[PDB]
């Protein structure tokens, strides 16, 4: 309201006079659902030029860097209902900056629902699982009998907003996330690029089978471009468009320029050639009309 | 012939000592941070920020690590290693220093008077006392 | 009932009968009830230390306000 007869006790329900000459109030003040020990003490008259603020340390440590600011506040704001809306303002403000500070995660909504969840999916797919319960690693098994591995770092209220998912792949993996949905969803999503890339896999496994990669050393299932070594002191590296593997993918060729123009005359004249049926080792092995060193 | 009051844990105080955050051989090390434990299980973390400001703000935390907090003591590079009586615990302060409190048992019993010497020659070899006396 | 694999954890030694052999402590039995088991979970644990410390916190906000 406009009087603080009333206005005052909207704005904060939880702060009550002890005295009749409502001078000493005590109580708590409430921002982002902590209520915070406190207590103000006016003179005899409603004055805020000198109007001891006691609080506690548990909020003293929150106001540290805000001290002079508050006490500024003290002496220049008019009434006690205006200071105390300011004094709400800043400690919301304050801990949205020490947002990694307070946050933590529910203890009957999160560590009893991820568990359920986890078995739901089985024990046998968790690999890794952090301390603090945050990363959670989940393995996926293709058709062929290649192992896939995924990040899930999980937020303090989980199934509320997108858990944050680092997936290897190389296609952007586009997860339709509910507020219903969990983990099983996810790994079904998962399962599903895994195996919409059945062929990609295919393509992949057999450049690292039985070619000479360079450097994605133990390559990660993310690199789209593979560095295949031919001949001494050159190599290609190929981009493998992963939504059609058996296309084309754009590449170039890297070492010493007496050698490698020929290379590329003939990738430029065998181009036409490229078939999208065969294997992409097929397909170069007959373009650049060259066999490929294994493990030189 | 003055004295300072800091932060009043509301419990009891147990240990005060220091350790070096962001270690990235010699006794004595400068030490980044300020740490002190209570009893029921109240720690303190202090260091300085200079951050968001362009000035020097001292950033504080305050833990409520689990259990009554029994002895602790620090180790070479962001450790200290803290006692409960299930078990024997450590806790990692090298990473703005760090949000939760997370924390693994070394599967010894409760050991109370924990003390470290640091080899540096192998591993870290500390002296404990359990509480059964040995 | 004592420590004698030396890891701090104490473990039960169990000694089988003498008409085995007559030599001293053959067919032994070392356990530990849990994973330590010679012869001749933990993020649940975190959950449940975290949600008592939620606990704790909660009791001491209660005797606060009702103060």
């Amino acid at each position: 309201m406009a009087v603080t007869e009333a206005s005052l006790l909207r704005q904060c329900p939880l702060l009550l006079p002890q005295n009749r000459s409502k001078t000493v109030y005590e109580g708590f003040i409430s921002a982002q659902g902590r209520d915070f020990h406190l207590r103000i003490v006016l003179p005899e008259d409603l004055q805020l030029k000198n109007a001891r603020l006691l609080c506690s340390w548990q909020l003293r440590t929150i106001l540290s860097g805000y001290h002079r600011i508050v006490q500024q506040r003290m002496q220049h704001s008019p009434d006690l209902m205006s200071f105390m809306m300011e004094l709400k303002m800043l400690l919301e403000v304050a801990l949205k900056n020490r947002q990694e500070l307070y946050a933590l995660p529910p203890p009957p909504q999160f560590y009893s629902s991820l568990i359920e969840e986890i078995g739901t999916l089985g024990w046998d797919k968790l690999v890794y699982a952090d301390t603090c319960f945050s990363t959670i690693k989940l393995k996926a098994e293709d058709a062929s009998g290649r192992e896939h591995l995924i990040t899930l770092k999980l937020k303090a209220k989980y199934p509320a907003e997108s858990p944050d998912y680092f997936v290897d792949f190389p296609v952007p993996f586009c997860a339709s996330w509910t507020p219903q949905s969990s983990l099983i969803s996810i790994y079904s999503q998962f399962l599903a690029a895994i195996e919409s890339l059945k062929a990609f896999w295919d393509v992949m496994d057999e450049i690292d089978e039985k070619t000479w990669v360079l450097e994605p050393e133990k390559p990660p299932r993310s690199a789209t471009a593979r560095r295949i070594a031919l001949g001494n002191n050159v190599s290609i590296n190929i981009e493998v468009d992963p939504r059609h593997p058996t296309m084309l993918p754009e590449c170039f060729f890297l070492g010493a320029d007496h050698v490698v123009k020929p290379l590329g005359i003939k990738l430029s004249r065998n181009i036409h050639l490229w078939d999208p049926e065969n294997s992409v080792l097929q397909n170069l092995k007959d373009v650049l009309e060259i066999d490929f060193p294994a493990r030189a | 012939t003055l004295v300072k009051i800091l932060h009043h844990l509301e419990e009891p105080v147990i240990f005060i000592g220091a350790l070096k955050t962001e270690p990235q051989p010699d006794e004595d090390v400068h030490c980044d941070c300020l740490v002190a434990f209570g009893h029921h299980g109240r720690m303190l973390a202090i260091k300085a920020s200079w951050d968001e400001s362009g000035k020097l703000v001292p950033e504080l935390r305050e833990y409520c690590l689990p259990g009554p907090v029994l002895c602790a003591a620090c180790g070479g590079g962001g450790r200290v290693y803290h006692s409960t009586p299930s078990d024997l615990c450590v806790v990692d302060l090298s990473r703005p220093e760090e949000g939760p409190g997370g924390l693994p048992p070394m599967l010894c019993p409760a050991s109370l008077n924990i003390c470290s010497v640091v080899s540096l020659s192998g591993g870290t070899k500390l002296l404990a006392l359990s509480a059964k006396g040995r | 009932i004592d420590d004698f694999i030396g890891s701090g954890t104490e473990q039960v030694l169990l000694l089988f009968k003498d008409s085995l052999n007559s030599d001293c402590l053959t067919s032994f039995k070392i356990t530990d009830l849990g994973k330590i088991n010679y012869s001749s979970v933990p993020p649940l644990e975190t959950g449940l230390k975290v949600c008592f410390s939620s606990f704790r916190e909660l009791r001491q906000h209660l005797l606060l306000k009702e103060k």
